[PDB]
RNA sequence: AGCGCCGUGGCGCAGUGGAAGCGCGCAGGGCUCAUAACCCUGAUGUCCUCGGAUCGAAACCGAGCGGCGCUACCA
C-alpha cells in the first residue's frame, strides 16, 4: 500500500513550495 | 555568552552522556534493545542499494551525519570498492502532543542517552529506542562481489530510485533480487528526487515503481520520498525503520562466529613506533556474544602455495586487544553488527583487500576449510543489469564444464572451477580456499559481458575437507 | 599523516656558496626594395616566509607557505 507514501510527497511539495516560490 | 562548545557539553551532562558498559553482565538478560547495549553500539544492519550517481551516502550522511571517507584519490569522485559506514541513532520524542511524524529524530553515534528536542515549543526529552549502523554498498556494476557481501552482513535494505531519469533502473533491480537470494525481506523503497520533478510525474514514477514490484518475492515494501541534500523527510525514515523491520531471532544460544570484510592496518605516519598498535579487521557477529579476551583465529588465512602446487592453508590465532564498536571501547560485543575487532594480527595483514570475505572463529570451536564443494543451485530466466535497447533480456544459460564462475559463499569472494553440472546440484574446485559453517547463503554470478553478473542463488550440501595445519 | 621533489623576468631549463640567470617570449633597432631568416640592446625579479654563521647567501642549514611525486586512508 503506497497511500502513506503520496502524504510525504505532498509534503515535500508544500515544504519546496514555502522554501523556494521562485521554483 | 557561552561558547557553543560548552553548550554541548551541558546538554551531554544533561543528557546523561554515555555510561560505561557493565564488565560482566548476566548475559542470560541482556535482550538486544537494552539500556547497556543500545546506547553504545548499534544491532540492526541497514543497507543502502541502487544505481550508480544516485546518492547512497549523502542519504545516510543526512540520516545520521558520519561522513563515509570516499578515498582513494581517483575513487574520491567515481566509485569506492569498500563499504561505507555511518552510525545513526534513533530517538523518539515521548511527548504525546507533537505529532508523531517529526517525534522520530535521527543523530550522531556522538550523541547522549536524552537529548533535548530541538522542535520550537517542545521542552520534552528524546528517548533512543535502537543504535542502527549502516553497511553502505557499490552500486556499480563492477563491483560484485562487494555489494553481496554487504547484503550478507546487512539486516535490512534501503532501495534508491532516481525521479527524473529511467524508471525501470536494470542495477536496482540487480541489488533487489540479490538482497531476495538471501532470506532478506524487508526493504523500502527511496524516492532520491523530488524537488526537481513535477506533481503529475510524481503519480507516474509512483505507478512505474508498482508495477516493476508485483512479482517478485518482496510485496509490502513502503515508498518514501527522500532528499540527499535538503534534509528533509528523515523522521519519516527512521519511523518505517522502526515500525516495519524487527529484529531477527538472534540471541546468545549460539556459538560465537565471526565474518570479516574490511582490514585495517592502526599505524600511525609519523610517530615511533614504541607507541603503536595491533591490526584491526572489521567483521560482522552474526552469531555469540564477544568480549575483551579472547583466542580466536581466522580459518583460511595464510594461503600460500608449495612447489608441487597444492595450497597449504595455515588458520591465523590471535588474542583480540579490543572490541571498537559506536564510538566507545566496549566490555561487550552485540551480535548482528560490525565491530572493528582489534587483535595482534600482524598489521601487513590488515593492510590491503586481504581481509575481504573471511570467516573467523572463536577458540573452542572448529570451523572447516573446504576445497572442492557440492552445492545446489537455482538460477532466474533472465539477466539482471543488461540494458537490451528493446529486446528480450538476455536469457540465462546452463553451466558448463570447466568454467571460472564468480561463487560468493557468504562474504568469501571466490573463482570457482566447474567439474559436475546436473539439472540442480554441481561440483566446484576452489583454488582460494572457502570455508563452510552451517550452511552460508551463496551467490553466483558469471562472466558475458565481461564484467560479472547474477545469475542464481546456491546453497552447500557437502564438501571436500582440508585439515588446518597446526 | 609521513617520505622524497620544487619555488620566473611571462614561460622551460640553470647555476647557485661573491649579489642577479640562460633560451623562448614581449619592445625597440639593424640587415633587405620588403617580409620571414639572421644580428644588437632593453623592461620586467620581494628566484616561497622567519632566522642564523659569514666582509658573502636566490645559494648552506633550520621552524614554516604553497603544490607534485610515493607509501597510501592508516578503527
Ligand atoms: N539533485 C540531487 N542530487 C543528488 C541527490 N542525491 C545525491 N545527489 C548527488 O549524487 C552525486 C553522487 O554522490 P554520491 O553519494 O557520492 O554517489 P554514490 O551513491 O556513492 C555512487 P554508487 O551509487 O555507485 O555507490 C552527488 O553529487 C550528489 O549531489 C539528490 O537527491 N538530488
Ligand atoms: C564498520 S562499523 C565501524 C567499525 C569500527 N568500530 C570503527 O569505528
Ligand atoms: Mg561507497
Amino acid at each position: 500500500v503506497g497511500l502513506p507514501y503520496s502524504e510525504l510527497l505532498s509534503r515535500f511539495f508544500n515544504i519546496l513550495r514555502t522554501n523556494n516560490p521562485e521554483l | 555568552g557561552e561558547t557553543e562548545e560548552e553548550k554541548r557539553k551541558r546538554e551531554f551532562e544533561e543528557g546523561g552522556g554515555l555510561p560505561e558498559q557493565p564488565l560482566n553482565p548476566d548475559f542470560s538478560k541482556l535482550n538486544p534493545l537494552s539500556a547497556e547495549i543500545i546506547n553504545r553500539q548499534a544491532t540492526i544492519n541497514i543497507g543502502t542499494i541502487g544505481h550508480v550517481a544516485h546518492g547512497k551516502s549523502t542519504v545516510v550522511r543526512a540520516i545520521s551525519g558520519v561522513q563515509t571517507v570516499r578515498f582513494k584519490d581517483e575513487l574520491e569522485r567515481n566509485i569506492t570498492i569498500k563499504l561505507g559506514y555511518a552510525n545513526a541513532k534513533i530517538y523518539k520524542c515521548q511527548e504525546p502532543t507533537c505529532p508523531e511524524p517529526d517525534c522520530y529524530r535521527s543523530f550522531k553515534s556522538d550523541k547522549e542517552i536524552s537529548p533535548k528536542c530541538q522542535r520550537p515549543g517542545c521542552p520534552g526529552r528524546y528517548k533512543l529506542v535502537r543504535h542502527v549502523s549502516f553497511v553502505d554498498c557499490p552500486g556499480h556494476d563492477i563491483l560484485m562481489s562487494t555489494m553481496l557481501s554487504g547484503a550478507a552482513v546487512m539486516d535490512a535494505a534501503l532501495l534508491l530510485i532516481a525521479g527524473n531519469e529511467s524508471c525501470p533502473q536494470p542495477q536496482t533491480s540487480e541489488h533487489l533480487a540479490a538482497i531476495e537470494i538471501m532470506k532478506l525481506k524487508h526493504v523500502i523503497i527511496l524516492q532520491n528526487k523530488v524537488d526537481l520533478m513535477r506533481e503529475e510525474s510524481a503519480l507516474e514514477h509512483q505507478k512505474s515503481i508498482l508495477k516493476f514490484i508485483r512479482g517478485t518475492i518482496a510485496d509490502g515494501a513502503p515508498i518514501v520520498p527522500i532528499s540527499a541534500q535538503l534534509k528533509y523527510n528523515i523522521d519519516a525514515v527512521n519511523e518505517f525503520i522502526v515500525k516495519t523491520i524487527p529484529v531477527p531471532p538472534r540471541d546468545f544460544m549460539i556459538s560465537p562466529r565471526l565474518i570479516v570484510i574490511r582490514s585495517f592496518d592502526v599505524n600511525k605516519p609519523g610517530a615511533e613506533i614504541e607507541d603503536l598498535k595491533g591490526g584491526v579487521a572489521g567483521g560482522s557477529i552474526l552469531n555469540g556474544v564477544f568480549k575483551l579476551g579472547d583466542e580466536i583465529e581466522i580459518r583460511p588465512g595464510i594461503v600460500t602455495k608449495d612447489d608441487k602446487g597444492k595450497i597449504q592453508c595455515k588458520p591465523i590465532f590471535s588474542n583480540i586487544v579490543s572490541l571498537f564498536a559506536e564510538q566507545n571501547d566496549l566490555k561487550f560485543a552485540v551480535p548482528g553488527g560490525l565491530i572493528g575487532v582489534g587483535t595482534k594480527v600482524d598489521p601487513t595483514l590488515c593492510r590491503a583487500d586481504r581481509l575481504v570475505g573471511q570467516v573467523v572463529g572463536a577458540k573452542g570451536h572448529l570451523p572447516n576449510i573446504y576445497t572442492d564443494i557440492e552445492i545446489n543451485y537455482f538460477l532466474l530466466r533472465r539477466l539482471l543489469g543488461v540494458k537490451t535497447d528493446g529486446q528480450k533480456q538476455a536469457k540465462v544459460r546452463k553451466l558448463e564444464p570447466n568454467e571460472v564462475l564468480m561463487v560468493n559463499i557468504g562474504s568469501t569472494a571466490t573463482g570457482a572451477r566447474v567439474v559436475a553440472v546436473k539439472a540442480d546440484m554441481a561440483r566446484l574446485q576452489l583454488t582460494s580456499p572457502a570455508c563452510t559453517e552451517i550452511n552460508e547463503k551463496i551467490a553466483l554470478s558469471r562472466r558475458i559481458e565481461k564484467h560479472w553478473r547474477l545469475i542464481g542463488w546456491a546453497t552447500i550440501k557437502k564438501g571436500t575437507t582440508l585439515e588446518p595445519i597446526a
